[PDB]
């Protein structure tokens, strides 16, 4: 199952 | 940015036996970018009921897709896969050879 | 033996044609088990392997949420990349991400992965220590510091060391009848004269799973590696794979040649010859 985490801008 | 032209293999799911239903496959891989057009042809004419796998890719990031359709090979009928891609000036046709 | 789980993601921007196409698929070893395509009616992650269908609605809801979120954040990341590279809004670009874990035969984490590519080139990758990054260029080095500051690797590591292997083990158990049952190749040699003086011997391996396999031709027991034509292993379309290896041999010498097949579905390596 997939990783659930916040978004980190590039 | 890179451009990588597709490798193409056209082949049957099982060894061909004339008169026996099978699946004609055209496997395109090693290509970038991902837009690609793939048709399976029967006697030069586009086979309409062709499906393909979901875009995925290899360790080197190059894409691969499998296009396939049910078919019943005969001694007379010719099959081929026609591929177009930004890297190809014209569509590339690879003929199905039951021995490969 | 050893196993893997990988999620592949690809977003492709399409300027005057709507939002980036987002396609992601999940694999355990060589078996596709989930897919999500943003161009689907009302996109949802869908099963592609029987052993995953048993997962409940909460699993599917969470997966779909993650897929949908990633499609959106990929759009932001594509904008950032465009900005870094000073690229035109008119061109199509690609952002790929693969992540997953490998476990050993004891089900313990062997390696975690989380890596990205922009326009088909490495951009940034989590290193094997799961605590540092490899940036492929000067733009990716910028991203790397941001991600270091934001402690992204720690979060990935937490996942890779925990849930990733836990769920992989689960899938391996739930799908053990197929995922842990290697299907050996069906093998045969064909013979195709190319003149009256030479013929191609083609050693076929069909219907095998997983994809890893070695096919070699020997002449009098000696590897004919430099003269062997080997096609790339290719999917049969029913979850198994095909490969063949060929050599061109002088007419009359066919019986000096043997094909050797190694595959985990075989107890012992096979040796075959042309049997007219």
């Amino acid at each position: 199952r997939r990783l659930l985490r916040g978004h980190n801008q590039y | 940015m890179i451009q990588r032209t597709p490798k193409i293999q056209v082949y049957s799911r099982h060894p061909a036996e004339n008169g026996k239903s099978n699946f004609l496959n055209c496997y395109v891989s090693g290509f970038h970018p991902s837009d690609i057009e793939v048709d399976l042809l029967k006697n030069g004419e586009r086979i309409e009921k062709v499906e393909h796998s979901d875009l995925s890719f290899s360790k080197d990031w190059s894409f691969y897709l499998l296009y396939y359709t049910e078919f019943t090979p005969t001694e007379k009928d010719e099959y081929a896969c026609r591929v177009n891609h930004v890297t190809l000036s014209q569509p590339k046709i690879v003929k199905w050879d039951r021995d490969m | 033996g050893s196993h893997s789980m990988r999620y592949f993601h690809t977003s492709v921007s399409r300027p005057g044609r709507g939002e980036p196409r987002f396609i992601t698929v999940g694999y355990v070893d060589d078996t596709l088990f989930v897919r999500f395509d943003s161009d689907a009616a009302s996109p949802r992650e869908e099963p592609r392997a029987p052993w995953i269908e048993q997962e409940g609605p909460e699993y599917w809801d969470r997966e779909t949420q993650i897929c949908k979120a990633k499609a959106q954040t990929d759009r932001e990341d594509l904008r950032t990349l465009l900005r870094y590279y000073n690229q035109s809004e008119a061109g199509s670009h690609t952002l790929q991400n693969m992540y997953g874990c490998d476990v050993g035969p004891d089900g313990r984490l062997l390696r975690g992965y989380h890596q990205h590519a922009y326009d088909g080139k490495d951009y940034i990758a989590l290193n094997e220590d799961l605590s540092s990054w490899t940036a492929a260029d000067t733009a990716a080095q910028i991203t790397q510091r941001k991600w270091e500051a934001a402690r992204v690797a720690e979060q990935l590591r937490a996942y890779l060391e925990g849930e990733c292997v836990e769920w992989l083990r689960r899938y391996l158990e739930n799908g053990k009848e197929t995922l842990q049952r290697a299907d050996p190749p069906k093998t045969h040699v064909t013979h195709h004269p190319i003149s009256d003086h030479e013929a191609t011997l083609r050693c076929w391996a069909l219907g095998f799973y997983p994809a890893e396999i070695t096919l070699t031709w020997q002449r009098d027991g000696e590897d004919q590696t430099q003269d062997t034509e080997l096609v790339e292993t290719r999917p049969a379309g029913d979850r198994t794979f095909q490969k063949w290896a060929a050599v061109v041999v002088p007419s009359g010498e066919e019986q000096r040649y043997t094909c050797h097949v190694q595959h985990e579905g075989l107890p012992k390596p096979l040796t075959l010859r042309w049997e007219p």
